[PDB]
């Protein structure tokens, strides 16, 4: 329930009996990481890096 | 005879009036509406606008 509780804060119901559990509370968010192209590097005769 | 290859690492030199035989193999002949640039490499020249 977005509001309802007392004060206007929001409402929760979970099943089972937590009337002396130790929990948080909170939301959830991801995490993304996208690898890139895998390619080949060599050193070209001039020294450095090529691709 | 080896049937060999080799690559052009960057085009990003621009033009010289140097002999064939002396230049780095990278520098080009001619550039025209070009405009060569260190994040992107080779690409045509931004247009150009009217007010």
């Amino acid at each position: 329930t977005l509001t309802g509780g007392a004060s206007g804060n929001g409402t929760m119901t979970v099943p089972g009996d937590l009337s002396s559990a130790k929990f948080f509370v909170g939301e959830i968010y991801n995490m993304t990481y996208e690898f890139s192209t895998p390619y080949l590097k060599e050193t070209p005769p001039g020294g450095g890096l090529a691709v | 005879m080896p049937l060999i290859s080799s690559s052009i690492p960057n085009l990003i030199n621009g033009v010289s009036q140097q002999p064939a035989a002396l230049r780095l193999a990278s520098q080009a002949e001619e550039v025209i509406n070009c405009m060569p640039s260190p994040v992107e490499g080779l690409k045509k020249r931004p247009p150009m606008q009217h007010i």
